[PDB]
C-alpha cells in the first residue's frame, strides 16, 4: 500500500547513470563474501572455480525515505532501476550470476539511505601456478575485484572486519588440494583509465600427495624392483634377461609419458619428473649392467661372476639412497 | 546543423513505414541482388561430414519507400537502421550453426542511395553440412555445397540473383586459407528452385571443389604398414635353427598390424563401407599373416 | 573464354514434327545459358532463360533442358513461325554465343 | 547543489541526440584512438589454429555534440549510457568467438570530457584465428595477431591510429604462456580495400618462440635411450639369436 | 555415450484466428517474422529434449503466414538434442527406437488440439536421411493424452525406429580378433620342445 | 542432471477475479508482471529454463486469488560423494532450494501434498 | 597367469621370465586403467585394494 508510495517517491526524479556523491567525495563500498564452495584447481589451465554470495553496501542519500517502515526488503525487480557499482573481477577468466528460477539477487534499502545488494556468482579465476615442487607444491592464489570505470577519487572499496566467510569445507571439490587459510588486501594499481582501488583475497591451497602416490610413485618404484630382479637370474639366460630389461623400459617410458600428462607443458623440471628421470636412468643401468657382464663372459669369467654379485647390492642401497635426498629434499621445503 | 538537417531526412524516411511489409509487396518480386566474399574456408571436419566458412555476406535490393533528397547521395548509416526497414530473411539450406558476428558491434552495414537502393552487408560464419562419400580416402575429393534461400518467400515474392557475372560473385581472400588436411581447387555457384511444403523457393548454390592431401596419411599408415610387411618378410632370411626369433618377429608384426588397424579408423568417421586405406592395410596384414 | 559449340549447324523439317537443337559448353556454365530466335532481319528474342525456363510470351511447345556443360531445346510440333535461327549462350561468366543454327523446312 | 547541475548536464547532452549519426556526420572522418593492455594470453592450440586472449580494449574519439563547460569534472556514467551513445562499430577481422564480460555487470566504461572526448573501454575475450606454420616444430616461432578494423565506415568515415604508436599497448612483458615466450610484438597502421570501399586497420601481432626442454624431456631423450638400448644388441653374442632379435624388436616397437 | 540424437526439421504449426481475419485483401500475406511477437502462438514444447535452439542467421529462422478466413501458418527450422535411451544388450547388432515428444506445456486438452496435418504425410525428409552409421528402418506418427497432476494435455510423438550397420565393427573389431585366435592356434603346430617360441605366441596373442 | 516440473503455489488477494471461469489458464508472459517466489537451489551449479518454442512455464489464476505457477527447467547439482568403497557405494544427493531474498519472516516454503508424495 | 608359470619346468627359464614379466607389465596397464575412471580423488578406494593385492600375488 504505502510501500508502493515509498518505492515511487523514491524512484521519481532519480538518475541511475550517476553514482552517489557524483561531484562531492568517493563513494565508499564496504564488501562482504562468503565462499560457498571452491571448485577444482585445474593446472591444465592454470585457473580454479569459486562460489560466493557477494555482498556490497553503500550509502545513497537520493534512496532516503522517513516512515514506520524502517527496512524496503526487495527482489531484484529494482535492482535495475537504481546505481549499482560496476564492480568486475580482475583475474577471472570468465564468470556468471545464478538465473533460476529468477535472478539470485538481494536488495535491502534501509532508513538512511544505506543500500545491501547481494548476488550468487560462480567465477573461473585465473591463478599461475609455480609448478616447481610439484606434487608437493603449495599454492595461494587470488580472487581480485575492482571498479571497472571509477577511479580511486570516485569509488574506494573497503573490507568489512569479518568481511571474507567460509562454510565448512567438507562439502568442497577439492581432491589435489586441501584449504588451509585466507587473507584479504587492498592496493591500488594504475592503468591507462586512472589509479582504481583492487580488493584482493588469497586462498591458501596445498597439493595432498594421495593420487599422485598411487599413480606415479608407487608404479615407478615397483618397476625399478621388478629391473632388480634380473639381478638374481643366471646369466647364461640370455633372452630371459635381455626380456626383462627392455620391457622395464617400455613401461618406464609410458608412465613417464603419463605422469608427464597429469600437468601442463612447462619447459622447466618439476619434482615428479626428476624422481621419474631417475626411475628410467636406473632401469636404463640395469639393463646396460647386464649387456656388459655378458660381453665380459666371453673375456673374463670372474669379472662378470663378480660384477653380478657388486650390482645386486649397488642398485637397491643406490635407490634407497636416491629415495632418502629426494623425500627429505622435497617434503622439507 | 548538417547533423540536425540529415536528422530531419531519417526521420522524414522512416515515417509511416512498415517494415513488415516487403517493396512491392503486392505488385512485383522482390529481387535481392546477392555477394560473398570469403574471408576465411575454415577447417574441415571429416568426422562430422562439416566445414566452417567465414564470408561477408552482401545482399541489395531496392526499397521504392526509402529515396531521399539530400547532399548526399549515400547515406552510410549504422547498422541498428537496418532493424527499423525490411530486410530479406536469407538462410543457409544447409548450414548447421553459423553465427553473426557483433563484437564490438554488430557486424553488419547499411547504405542507401538516394534512388532507394540498398546494400545490406554482414559478417558472419557458417558451419555447413557437406555430405562426403570416402571410398577413396584418403586420396578423395569432395565438392562442399553452401545453399541459402529466403526462408518464408517463395519464388513468386522474393528471388535471388548475383549482383555481378556468376563466375565473379564469390571471391575467396588470398590469405583466407584455415584447410589443414585439404586443398581448395576452386568454386562453383549455380541458381535453382526447390519444391518445400510450404511453397517453390529459389536457391543460391556455390560448390567449393576440396582435394585432399595424402602426406599426413602417407607418413602415418602407409609407411608403418610397408615397414611392418618389410619387417615380416625379413624373417625368411634367418635360420631355420632359431624358432623363437622367427616366432618373436612374426607375433610381433602381428600385433603392430592389429595396432595400426585400429589406429587408422580413428580419423575418418564410422562409416560401413571399406575405403583404399581399409584395402590397404588388409592386403598388408594378409602378407604378415602369410 | 566459354565456347559454346552448337550442333548442327543447320537442319530442315517439315511441319508437325520434333526437333532437338543441342548446345554444348566448353567448361562448366550451370544452368546460366539462354536460347534465342532470330527471325531474318529482325533483333534476337529469348525465349529460354536459365537452362529450362520458358520467357514470358513463349509457346509451350518450346522447352529447354541440360545442366553444367550439356544443353538441349527440343521445338515439339514445329509451325511454320518456327522458322529461323536459333543461338545459344551462356552467361556463366562474360557472355559468349554459340555459332547459330538455322531451320529451315 | 552539485549533484543537479550533474543532471541537467546530462540530459541535455542527451536530449536530441541521434545515435544514428556518427560525430561530424558529413565532414571530415572521425580519428578514434586505441589503446589496449593485454591481461593474458591464454591458449596457443596447434590443434585449432588459434589463441585466446583476454584485453582491455579501449577507443578514444572526440564528439562535439558531447560538450559541456558548465563543471569542471571528468563524468564517468554508468555503462547502460553507451547504449545511447554513438560509438565506433569496431570488429576484429580474425576473431573467431569474443564476448564481453558481464560480472558483476557488463565490463565496459564510457567517460566524457568537457571538451567532447569520449573515452571508452571494454574488457574482451576473443580467441582469434593463428594459421601456424609447424614445419620446424616443436623448434618453430609463431607470429599470431589481432586485426581491427571498422565495418561499416570507410576510410573517409573513420580514422584508426594507436594512442601513444608505441605506449598505445601494455602488459606485453607481464605475459607467461607454459609453453612460448614473446619474442616481441609490433603495431601496424594500414588501409584495405575490400568491394564495398577501403578502411581503417589497425594490426598487433606477436612473435612467439616455442620452448624446447618440455620436448627434450618427453620425446627426444626416450629415442636416443631406445636407440642405444638397440646399439646394445651388437655386443651381445650372435649365437644368442633369441635375445637379440627381442631387443630390436622391443626396440621398434618402444 | 551421450544417449541422444540431434534432429533439425522445419517445424510447422497452424491453426486458426477468428480476430486476424481480414477480407479487403484477396492474398496470402507472408510477414516479415518479427510480428510473430505481437500474436499468440501455441506454447509447444519437446519433452525429452536437453538443448534446442532456432536458427538465427541471417535472421530468426521463422515463417509467418495469415490466411483471410484467419488461419495462420507458423513455421521454425529447429535443431533439438533429443534424449535417446539406447539399450546396448545387443551392441553392435542392436535396433534402437528414439522420438520426439510434442506437448503443450501450459494448455490441457480442453483448451488445445494437436494432430498432424495429412495423417499420414505430416512428416517429409525422412526417406532421405543418410546416417553413417545406422539406417531408419521405420518411422510411425502417434496421437495421445497424457495426464498429469495439472491436467491432461495433447502430445504428438514421432518415433524412429534405427538399425545399425555392423560393416565398420567387422573391420575394426570382429576381424582383427578372429585373426588373432587363427594365430594363437599355430602354436599347436610348433614343435612342443620350443618353450619360449610357444609362450611368445601364446602371450602375445592374450596381451593383442 | 535432473529434469522437473517445478510447481510453487500461493494465494495473493490481489488478483481476485469474478468472471465466467472460474480459472484463467494463462500464458507464460503474464508471470512476469506479478509478484513470483524468488526461489533458487542451494546446491545448484548451472541450470536451464527451457523456452522451446517458447518459455515452457504456466500460470493458473483462481479466482480466489491462488496461483498455480509450474516451470521445465534442466537443474544441475552438486552430489558430494565419498568414493571409499568404490564401486561399491552408495550416495544421497542432494536437492535444496529456497528464497533467495526473503527470510523466514516473510516467505515460508511448505510441501503441497504429504511430504512422503510431493516430490 | 601367473601363477600357470609354477607348472612350467625349472628348464624352461625364458617361458617363466615371460610370463613374470608380462603379468607385472598388465597388472600395473591394468591398475593405471582403473585408477583412469574415476574423480583424482587422494585416498584408496576398494578397487584400489583389489588392484593392489593382485599385484602383490604377481610380483610375488
Ligand atoms: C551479441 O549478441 C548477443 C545475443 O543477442 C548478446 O547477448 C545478449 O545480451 C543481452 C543484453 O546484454 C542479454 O539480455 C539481458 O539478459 C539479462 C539476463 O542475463 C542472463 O540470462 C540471459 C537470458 O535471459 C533470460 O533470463 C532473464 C532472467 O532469468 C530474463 O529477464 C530474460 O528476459 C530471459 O528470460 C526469458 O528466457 C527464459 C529462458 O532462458 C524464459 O524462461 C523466460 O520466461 C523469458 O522468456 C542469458 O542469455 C544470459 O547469458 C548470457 O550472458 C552472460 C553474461 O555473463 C554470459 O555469461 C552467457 O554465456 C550468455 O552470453 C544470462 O545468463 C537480463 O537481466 C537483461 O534484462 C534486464 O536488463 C535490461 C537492461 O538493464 C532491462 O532493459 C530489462 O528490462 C531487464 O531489466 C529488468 O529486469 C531486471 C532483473 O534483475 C531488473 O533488475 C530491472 O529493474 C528490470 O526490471 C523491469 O522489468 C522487469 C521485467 O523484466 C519487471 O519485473 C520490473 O518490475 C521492471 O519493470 C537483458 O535482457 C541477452 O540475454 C544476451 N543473450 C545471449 C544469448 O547471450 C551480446 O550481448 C551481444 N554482444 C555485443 C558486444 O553486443
Ligand atoms: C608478423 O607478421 C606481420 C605480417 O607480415 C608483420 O607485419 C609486417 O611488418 C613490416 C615491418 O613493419 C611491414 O613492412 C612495412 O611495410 C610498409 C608498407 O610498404 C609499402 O608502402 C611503402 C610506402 O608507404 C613503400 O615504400 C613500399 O614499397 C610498400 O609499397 C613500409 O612503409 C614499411 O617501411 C618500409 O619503407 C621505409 C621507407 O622506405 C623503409 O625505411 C623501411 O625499411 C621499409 O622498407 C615496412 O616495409 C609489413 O607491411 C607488415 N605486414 C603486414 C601484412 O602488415 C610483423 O612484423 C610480423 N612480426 C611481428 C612481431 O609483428
Ligand atoms: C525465450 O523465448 C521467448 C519467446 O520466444 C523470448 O521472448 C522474446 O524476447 C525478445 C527479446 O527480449 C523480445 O523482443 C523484444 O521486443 C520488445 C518489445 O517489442 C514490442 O514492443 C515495442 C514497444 O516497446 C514495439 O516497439 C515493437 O514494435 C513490439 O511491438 C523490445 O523492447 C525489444 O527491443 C530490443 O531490441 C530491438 C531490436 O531492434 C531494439 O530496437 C530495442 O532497443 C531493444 O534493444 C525486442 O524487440 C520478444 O518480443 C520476446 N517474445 C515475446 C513473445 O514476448 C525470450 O527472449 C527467450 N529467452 C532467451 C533467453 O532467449
Ligand atoms: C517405437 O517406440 C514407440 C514407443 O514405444 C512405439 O510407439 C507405440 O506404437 C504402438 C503402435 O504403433 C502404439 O500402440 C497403439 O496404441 C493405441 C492406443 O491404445 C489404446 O487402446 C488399447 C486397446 O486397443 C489400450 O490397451 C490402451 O491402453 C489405449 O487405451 C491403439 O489404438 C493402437 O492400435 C491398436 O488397436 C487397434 C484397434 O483397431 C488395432 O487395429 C491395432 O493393431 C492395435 O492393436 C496401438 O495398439 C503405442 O501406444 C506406441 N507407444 C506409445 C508410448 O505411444 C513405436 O511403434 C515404435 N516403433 C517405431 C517404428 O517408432
Ligand atoms: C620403402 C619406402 C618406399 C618409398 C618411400 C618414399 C616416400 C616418398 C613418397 C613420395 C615422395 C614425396 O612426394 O615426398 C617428398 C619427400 O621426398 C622423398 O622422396 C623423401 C625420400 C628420402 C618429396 O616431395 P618433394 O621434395 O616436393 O619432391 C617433389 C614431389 N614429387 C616427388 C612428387 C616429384
Ligand atoms: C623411409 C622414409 C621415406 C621418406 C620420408 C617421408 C616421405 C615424405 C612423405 C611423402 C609425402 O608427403 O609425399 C606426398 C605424395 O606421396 C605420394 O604420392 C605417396 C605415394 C606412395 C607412397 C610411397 C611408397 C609407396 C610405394 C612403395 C613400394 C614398396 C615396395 C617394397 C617391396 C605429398 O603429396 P601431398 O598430397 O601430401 O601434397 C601435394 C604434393 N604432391
Ligand atoms: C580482512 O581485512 C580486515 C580489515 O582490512 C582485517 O581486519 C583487521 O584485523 C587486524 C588484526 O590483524 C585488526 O587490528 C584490525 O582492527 C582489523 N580491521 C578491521 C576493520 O576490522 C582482517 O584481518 C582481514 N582478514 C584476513 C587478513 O584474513
Ligand atoms: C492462399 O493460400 C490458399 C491455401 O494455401 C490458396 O487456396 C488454394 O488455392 C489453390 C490454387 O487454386 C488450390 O489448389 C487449393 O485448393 C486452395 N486451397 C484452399 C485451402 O483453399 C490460395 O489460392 C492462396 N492465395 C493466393 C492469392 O494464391
Ligand atoms: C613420425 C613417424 C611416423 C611413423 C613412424 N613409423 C614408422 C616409420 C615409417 C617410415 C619411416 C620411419 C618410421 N614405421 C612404423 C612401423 C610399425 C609401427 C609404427 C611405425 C611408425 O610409427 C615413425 C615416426
Amino acid at each position: 500500500g504505502d510501500v508502493t508510495v515509498i518505492l515511487n517517491n523514491l524512484l521519481e526524479g532519480y538518475d541511475n547513470k550517476l553514482r552517489p556523491d557524483i561531484g562531492v567525495k568517493p563513494t565508499l563500498i564496504h564488501t562482504d563474501m562468503y565462499v560457498n564452495s571452491i571448485g577444482p584447481v585445474n593446472a591444465i589451465n592454470m585457473e580454479y572455480t569459486i562460489d560466493i554470495f557477494f555482498a556490497q553496501t553503500w550509502y545513497d542519500r537520493r534512496l532516503k525515505f522517513n516512515s514506520t517502515i524502517k527496512v524496503l526488503r526487495l527482489n531484484s525487480n529494482m535492482v535495475g532501476k537504481i546505481w549499482i557499482p560496476d564492480t568486475f573481477f580482475r583475474n577471472s577468466k570468465k564468470a556468471d550470476a545464478h538465473w533460476i528460477t529468477t535472478p539470485n539477487r538481494m536488495l535491502r534499502i534501509w532508513n538512511d539511505g544505506r543500500v545491501l545488494y547481494t548476488l550468487r556468482l560462480t567465477i573461473d579465476a585465473e591463478c599461475q601456478l609455480q609448478l616447481h615442487n610439484f606434487p608437493m607444491d603449495e599454492h595461494s592464489c587470488p580472487l581480485e575485484f575492482s571498479s571497472y570505470g571509477y577511479p580511486r577519487e570516485e569509488i574506494v572499496y573497503q573490507w568489512k572486519r569479518s568481511s571474507v566467510e567460509v562454510g565448512d569445507t567438507r562439502s568442497w571439490r577439492l581432491y589435489q588440494f586441501s584449504f588451509v587459510g585466507l587473507r584479504n588486501t587492498t592496493e591500488v594499481v594504475k592503468t591507462t583509465s586512472g589509479d582504481y582501488v583492487v580488493m584482493s583475497v588469497y586462498f591458501d591451497l596445498s597439493r595432498r600427495m594421495g593420487y599422485f602416490t598411487i599413480q606415479t610413485y608407487i608404479p615407478c618404484t615397483l618397476i625399478v624392483v621388478l629391473s632388480w630382479v634380473s639381478f638374481w637370474i643366471n646369466k647364461d639366460a640370455v633372452p630371459a634377461r635381455t626380456s626383462l630389461g627392455i620391457t622395464t623400459v617400455l613401461t618406464m617410458t609410458t608412465l613417464s609419458t603419463i605422469a608427464r600428462k597429469s600437468l601442463p607443458k612447462v619447459s622447466y623440471v618439476t619434482a615428479m619428473d626428476l624422481f621419474v628421470s631417475v626411475c628410467f636412468i636406473f632401469v636404463f643401468s640395469a639393463l646396460v649392467e647386464y649387456g656388459t657382464l655378458h660381453y665380459f663372459v666371453s673375456s673374463q669369467p670372474a669379472r662378470a661372476a663378480k660384477m653380478d654379485s657388486y650390482a645386486r647390492i649397488f642398485f637397491p642401497t643406490a635407490f634407497c639412497l636416491f629415495n632418502l635426498v629426494y623425500w627429505v629434499s622435497y617434503l622439507y621445503l | 546543423d548538417n547533423t540536425t538537417v540529415f536528422t530531419r531526412i531519417l526521420d522524414r524516411l522512416l515515417d509511416g513505414y512498415d517494415n513488415r511489409l516487403r517493396p512491392g509487396l503486392g505488385e512485383r518480386v522482390t529481387e535481392v541482388k546477392t555477394d560473398i566474399f570469403v574471408t576465411s574456408f575454415g577447417p574441415v571436419s571429416d568426422h562430422d561430414m562439416e566445414y566452417t566458412i567465414d564470408v561477408f555476406f552482401r545482399q541489395s535490393w531496392k526499397d521504392e519507400r526509402l529515396k531521399f533528397k539530400g547532399p548526399m547521395t549515400v547515406l552510410r548509416l549504422n547498422n541498428l537502421m537496418a532493424s527499423k526497414i525490411w530486410t530479406p530473411d536469407t538462410f543457409f539450406h544447409n548450414g548447421k550453426k553459423s553465427v553473426a558476428h557483433n563484437m564490438t558491434m554488430p557486424n553488419k552495414l547499411l547504405r542507401i542511395t538516394e534512388d532507394g537502393t540498398l546494400l545490406y552487408t554482414m559478417r558472419l560464419t557458417v558451419r555447413a553440412e557437406c555430405p562426403m562419400h570416402l571410398e577413396d580416402f584418403p586420396m578423395d575429393a569432395h565438392a562442399c555445397p553452401l545453399k541459402f534461400g529466403s526462408y518464408a518467400y517463395t519464388r513468386a515474392e522474393v528471388v535471388y540473383e548475383w549482383t555481378r557475372e556468376p563466375a565473379r560473385s564469390v571471391v575467396v581472400a588470398e590469405d583466407g586459407s584455415r584447410l589443414n588436411q585439404y586443398d581448395l581447387l576452386g568454386q562453383t555457384v549455380d541458381s535453382g528452385i526447390v519444391q518445400s511444403s510450404t511453397g517453390e523457393y529459389v536457391v543460391m548454390t556455390t560448390h567449393f571443389h576440396l582435394k585432399r592431401k595424402i602426406g599426413y596419411f602417407v607418413i602415418q599408415t602407409y609407411l608403418p604398414c610397408i615397414m611392418t610387411v618389410i619387417l615380416s618378410q625379413v624373417s625368411f632370411w634367418l635360420n631355420r635353427e632359431s624358432v623363437p626369433a622367427r616366432t618373436v618377429f612374426g607375433v610381433t608384426t602381428v600385433l603392430t598390424m592389429t595396432t595400426l588397424s585400429i589406429s587408422a579408423r580413428n580419423s575418418l568417421p564410422k562409416v560401413a563401407y571399406a575405403t583404399a586405406m581399409d584395402w590397404f592395410i588388409a592386403v598388408c596384414y594378409a602378407f604378415v599373416f602369410s | 573464354n566459354i565456347v559454346m559449340t552448337q550442333s548442327p549447324k543447320s537442319m530442315s523439317m517439315s511441319v508437325g514434327e520434333r526437333v532437338t537443337l543441342s548446345c554444348k559448353a566448353s567448361e562448366y556454365v550451370g544452368t546460366y545459358v539462354s536460347w534465342y530466335q532470330q527471325k531474318p532481319e529482325q533483333s534476337p528474342k529469348l525465349l529460354i532463360y536459365g537452362a529450362s525456363n520458358r520467357y514470358t510470351g513463349v509457346p509451350d511447345r518450346f522447352t529447354g533442358s541440360g545442366s553444367a556443360t550439356d544443353f538441349t531445346l527440343t521445338i515439339g510440333s514445329v509451325q511454320a513461325e518456327d522458322l529461323a535461327d536459333y543461338h545459344c549462350g551462356q552467361s556463366y561468366s562474360y557472355p559468349t554465343f554459340g555459332a547459330g543454327t538455322k531451320l529451315e523446312l | 547543489s552539485n549533484m543537479s547541475l550533474v543532471k541537467e548536464t546530462v540530459d541535455r547532452l542527451l536530449k536530441g541526440y541521434d545515435i544514428r549519426l556518427r560525430p561530424d556526420f558529413g565532414g571530415p572522418p572521425v580519428a578514434v584512438g586505441m589503446n589496449i593492455d593485454i591481461a593474458s594470453i591464454d591458449m596457443v592450440s596447434e590443434v585449432n589454429m588459434d589463441y585466446t586472449l583476454t584485453m582491455y580494449f579501449q577507443q578514444a574519439w572526440r564528439d562535439k555534440r558531447l560538450s559541456y563547460n558548465v563543471i569542471p569534472l571528468n563524468l564517468t556514467l554508468d555503462n547502460r549510457v553507451a547504449d545511447q551513445l554513438w560509438v565506433p562499430d569496431t570488429y576484429f577481422l580474425n576473431d573467431k568467438k569474443s564476448f564481453v564480460h558481464g560480472v558483476t555487470v557488463k565490463n565496459r566504461m564510457i567517460r566524457l570530457h568537457p571538451d567532447g572526448t569520449v573515452l571508452y573501454g571494454l574488457r574482451i575475450t576473443t580467441t582469434a584465428a593463428c594459421m601456424m606454420d609447424l614445419r620446424r616444430y616443436p623448434l618453430d616461432e609463431q607470429n599470431c595477431t589481432l586485426e581491427i578494423e571498422s565495418y561499416g565506415y570507410t576510410t573517409d568515415d573513420i580514422e584508426f591510429y594507436w594512442r601513444g604508436d608505441d605506449n598505445a599497448v601494455t602488459g606485453v612483458t607481464k605475459i607467461e604462456l607454459p609453453q612460448f615466450s614473446i619474442v616481441d610484438y609490433k603495431l601496424i597502421t594500414k588501409k584495405v580495400v575490400f568491394s564495398t570501399g577501403s578502411y581503417p586497420r589497425l594490426s598487433l601481432s606477436f612473435k612467439l618462440k616455442r620452448n624446447i626442454g618440455y620436448f627434450i624431456l618427453q620425446t627426444y631423450m626416450p629415442s636416443i635411450l631406445i636407440t642405444i638400448l638397440s646399439w646394445v644388441s651388437f655386443w651381445i653374442n650372435y649365437d644368442a639369436s633369441a635375445a637379440r632379435v627381442a631387443l630390436g624388436i622391443t626396440t621398434v616397437l618402444t
